[PDB]
RNA sequence: AAUCGUACCGCAAACCAACACAGGUUAGUUAUUGUAAAGGCUGUAUAAAACCAGGAUAAAGGAACUCGGCAAAAUAGGUUAUGUUUUCGUACAAAACCACAACAAAAGUAGUGACUGUUUACCAAAAACACAAGACUCUGCUAACACUUAUAGUGGAAGUAUAGUGUCUGAUACCUGCCCAAAGGCAAAGCAAACGGCAGCUGUAACUCUAACGGCUCUAAGGUAGCAAAAUUCCAUGGCAUUUAAAUGAUGUCCCGCAUGAAUGGUAUAACAACUUCUUAACUGUCUCUAUUCUGGAUUAGGCGAACUUUAAAUGCUUGUGCAGAUGCAGGCUAGCUAACAAGGGACGAAGAGACCCUAUGCAGCUUUAGGGCAGGUUAUUAUUCAAUAAACUACCUUUUUUCUGGGACGGACGCUCUUAUUAAAGAAACAAGAGUGAGCAAUG
RNA sequence: UUACAGGCAUUUAAUUCGAAGCAUAGCGAGCUAACGUUUAGCAGGUUUGCAUAAAUUAAAUAUAUUAAAAAAGCAAGACCGCAAAGGUUUCUGUAGCAAUAGAA
């Protein structure tokens, strides 16, 4: 053996929790996760299209909550602070007064939120209070930013 | 060969087959339409002079 | 022997060999229409008319 | 072997001497199946099936088994080697048949069970069974040729074919035209059977088999006379490995056998062995063909090793 | 009972070949004794050159032609008493006899393969491959082996040692000898119908010659039978016989044969062959030696209308000269002008950046006991209830394989000193010549 | 020393044009090679080994049998040969009718 070798091993790190990105859900666990850890609004459109009469009113709730999440303001109405990051409590930017959404964004949370309202009110006396204060929390930010202008289960 | 069918599968499985029956009109004269359940294609099977509803001919 | 007759024309060879139902069957085939729509070819297939 | 005073002579019966009236009918020697009572026409309808050839090519479409294709049509037979179905109702046979697919004959046999319709099956046709003999299986049948009887119930020095490695898979051994095995020893749950090859194995003693031979033994003396005579059966002609060239087989140079003859992929072929030497089923082998014991075979190169 | 096809071309000027292309293109039907129903199609104007192509006839001779009976011609067909050879089925010779008009083409000898078959589309159809058959080896069934990332799946085979995989010989008849040392491979410490090998010197019988018969050396073993101037022979056209008026030819035979030889088989063999060799019969324009003629082209006239090529041209001979064979330079000659029909000496004539040879920062494929690697299988060791490591065998990947040289190869050479010729300052080359050296000494300082 | 103009050098497709080739990804078996399923074709003649019937036809008619193309078949990698599939030899053609054809 007149050339010697030296092996080494490697390792390849993996995140420790899956994101829910490309694979398709196939439980009822899997979709939940998959909605809510949902990144762009394409996603969770791709989401119910496909799988529409596998829900219930748990993933009805996660949806809508998750919803005012995805949608993003405008990068001219954000100044971005100097080395901060996320954290508990503060964001690395701060909002001029009255922050608009993003131009292309309006219509899809539209369309999607249209579809979402038409289905769920046959699960309305299966709700917590918990599910509850998630919904009304988040058709309120639904209203701050230019989605809705009515709650129409707030009574 | 691992993929063979003998005649006595091939007689079950005609045995084990489901349809779909529909009645309908031509001409004044009744006829039995059926599909098989594994396909989507109708078919004029016979007429209700030959076939007796109710039963399992 | 002479040659220059490779060609010996087929209907239903070539729907089956070059149809849009073929290139629509594969990932392949969905590249090369994808191809095709980028640089703005008038005819997709051999397989089209109106 | 074949030599041309044997055809010349004409002596065996059952055989078919065709004149040298053509270059290709001057060696031919075939089977007279009219004269041995063989029935040589179509099979039961409710017992075969059509089948597409395949001509040695997988799934993947490529040749996987070279030199074949090329054949006459090819109906397949339905035989039932394991008559446990059967076990109480006996069997008369009605025909003796010959199958392409196999050098053995095959025997029609009709049961009548009791309050049911009568039930038409295939076996492998023992050395001397005839139309209109009776077949019996199972518990309380004579020691006879042509019976199916657990190795618990046939004598040591009898003959048997169509053995049972599994309790009731089916008879898997013995075949062949004109081969038989025969039970040496019986021990606690196991038998020593001595297998046509010449190997000594152990063989569960609730394993089946059937009493006598099989029913061919003119197998030997056939003669195709022709090329073409062999296409008609599904064979196709082969190339030797020192007529080619370089890029296609080790010998392909113009030098014949420059190395040691080998395999077209290099493996030397004259005496390598390639059955494993870690194999599981070493357990149940007691001595290889030759005589070879078991143990020299499993340890040979761990010793040379050492 | 709805829906789609129905025109026209379809052995062709409409389809595949860039074309109105002498090429390619499937099936179904029809008249006709020596003939032939229906239907379908149609060519610028002439002729009394050479020459070319495709036919016809020919005095006397009949292979004298030629590398070679190439091409052409030829009673070609049927039935035979008798003889020969056979693998007993065949095949061949044969005086003679028999034919309405049409159709018509040998035998023997040797070499090689048994045979019918298959092959380099576009220069090779064969003695090359395949083949029935013989032998060797592996495989106990979740078989060996192959495809695949395989943990799948599939072929083998739904077959089971009288079966399946691989290898070399190649119908049939008679045969098939010795060696497993060294270096490898495989295996049960053995294996050659696995890959391979199978000597030399010297003395001797009446006169001579020869050596039946002795002596010595060495090796794992020392080539046995058979055959042999070969499809194998350098001397060579070997010696003898037959064949011719004449024999580098053919057949037979003699034979340690540069370098024959027994399953990379040895010696024979009826039949078969658009294979190679020689001979016989007959026939003939192949030839002595050519002549005449028919059809078409050329050639003449009208119409239509290409291509290779072209530095510029108004472009003689001869000797001399010269990058060493001159239309163009020097001497000696050459004086009506432009073309047509015809021939093919020169313009180192045209076509394709020489293939042969040598030279590259060369490229590619193939081979191996040239170097390195492990990444499939097998094998070995170890560990957990389809794994990890590898100086092994198979498969695969990647890399290396100087220059000088009266062309390259082959051979020889490459460091460092002394001497010879090119005078008596130094220096100075060639695969010029004649000699040394890769140290020694504890004293030889 | 800094700036500017010039000459030369280094690095980056770096004066222009030109290989045989190497690597990665896709499109091809309507030509051809082997194979699968279905389908179709091969005039007219010749030689040879076998084959008998719901009860073959006649005579014998018992016994013993006999005669007859009395067979609407199988077998041959069989023979001379029209179609067809080939490409042995010669000649013509050689940017040709044709990037492999024509006649025998
Ligand atoms: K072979
Ligand atoms: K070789
Ligand atoms: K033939
Ligand atoms: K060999
Ligand atoms: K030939
Ligand atoms: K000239
Ligand atoms: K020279
Ligand atoms: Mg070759
Ligand atoms: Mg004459
Ligand atoms: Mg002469
Ligand atoms: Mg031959
Ligand atoms: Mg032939
Ligand atoms: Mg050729
Ligand atoms: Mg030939
Ligand atoms: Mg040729
Ligand atoms: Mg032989
Ligand atoms: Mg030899
Ligand atoms: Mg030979
Ligand atoms: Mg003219
Ligand atoms: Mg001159
Ligand atoms: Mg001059
Ligand atoms: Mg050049
Ligand atoms: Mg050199
Ligand atoms: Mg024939
Ligand atoms: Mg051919």
């Amino acid at each position: 053996y007149r050339n010697k070798v030296t092996i080494e091993y490697i390792k390849l790190k993996e995140p420790e929790n899956d994101d829910y990105a490309t694979r398709d859900p196939t439980n009822y666990a899997q979709l939940l996760g998959a909605i809510s850890i949902s990144r762009h609004l394409d996603r969770t459109t791709y989401l119910y299209e496909t799988f529409k009469d596998k829900f219930d009113t748990i993933h009805y709730v996660t949806a809508l909550t998750k919803l005012p999440g995805l949608v993003h303001y405008r990068g001219a109405d954000l100044v971005m602070r100097d080395g901060v990051q996320w954290s508990e409590g503060v964001k690395p930017f701060w909002q001029k007064p009255n922050a608009q959404p993003r131009k292309h964004l309006l219509p899809k949370a539209q369309g999607l939120l249209s579809k979402l309202e038409e289905q769920f009110p046959p699960h309305l006396n299966n709700l917590f209070p918990r599910q509850t204060a998630n919904l009304i929390w988040a058709y309120g930010q639904l209203k701050r930013k230019q989605v809705v202008a009515a709650c129409p289960f707030l009574g | 060969r691992k993929n063979i069918v003998w005649p006595e599968q091939l007689e079950e499985q005609k045995r084990n087959k489901q349809y779909e029956y529909q009645w309908v009109i031509s001409n004044g004269k009744k006829f039995i339409a059926r599909r098989e359940s594994t396909s989507t294609k109708w078919e004029i099977w016979k007429s209700i002079e030959k076939v007796t509803p109710g039963q399992k001919p | 022997m002479k040659r220059g007759m490779t060609y010996q024309p087929s209907r239903k060879k070539r729907i089956n060999k070059h149809g849009m139902e073929k290139r629509l069957g594969t990932e392949d085939g969905r590249l090369t229409i994808l191809r095709r729509l980028e640089k703005g070819r008038w005819r997709l297939t051999v397989d089209m008319f109106r | 072997k074949y030599t041309y005073k044997f055809k010349q002579a004409r002596a065996v019966p059952g055989l078919v001497y065709w004149k040298p009236r053509t270059p290709g009918l001057r060696h031919k020697i075939s089977i007279d199946y009219d004269f041995l009572g063989v029935y040589t026409g179509a099979p039961h309808k409710d017992l075969s099936a059509a089948v597409p050839k395949l001509s040695g090519r997988n799934n993947h479409g490529r040749i996987t088994a070279r030199h074949r294709g090329g054949g006459m049509k090819k109906v397949l037979r339905q035989v039932d080697y394991s008559r446990e179905k059967v076990d109480g109702i006996p069997g008369v046979v009605e025909r003796v048949e010959k199958d392409p697919n196999r050098s053995g004959f095959l025997a029609l046999v009709k049961y009548q069970p009791e309050g049911q319709l009568p039930i038409f099956k295939y076996h492998l046709a023992p050395a001397e069974i005839k139309a209109g003999d009776v077949l019996l299986s199972g518990d309380g049948a004579p020691v006879q040729a042509g019976s199916t009887l657990p190795l618990r119930s046939i004598p040591l020095g009898t003959p048997i074919h169509n053995l049972e490695l599994t309790p009731g898979k089916g008879g898997q051994l013995a075949r062949a035209a004109n081969v038989s095995a025969v039970i040496q020893s019986k021990q606690l749950e196991n038998a020593i059977v001595k297998l046509p090859s010449g190997e000594i194995r152990l063989i569960n003693l609730d394993c089946r088999a059937t009493v006598g031979r099989v029913s061919n033994h003119l197998q030997r003396m056939i003669n195709y006379g022709k090329a073409g005579e062999r296409r008609k059966l599904g064979w196709r002609p082969s190339v030797r490995g020192i007529a080619k060239n370089p890029n296609d087989h080790p010998h392909g140079g113009r030098t014949n056998g420059g190395r040691p003859s080998c395999t077209p992929w290099g493996v030397y072929c004259k005496g390598q062995r390639t059955r494993r030497r870690n194999n599981y089923t070493n357990k149940f082998i007691i001595t290889r063909k030759g005589g070879q014991p078991i143990r020299k075979f499993a340890e040979a190169k761990k010793l040379k090793a050492r």
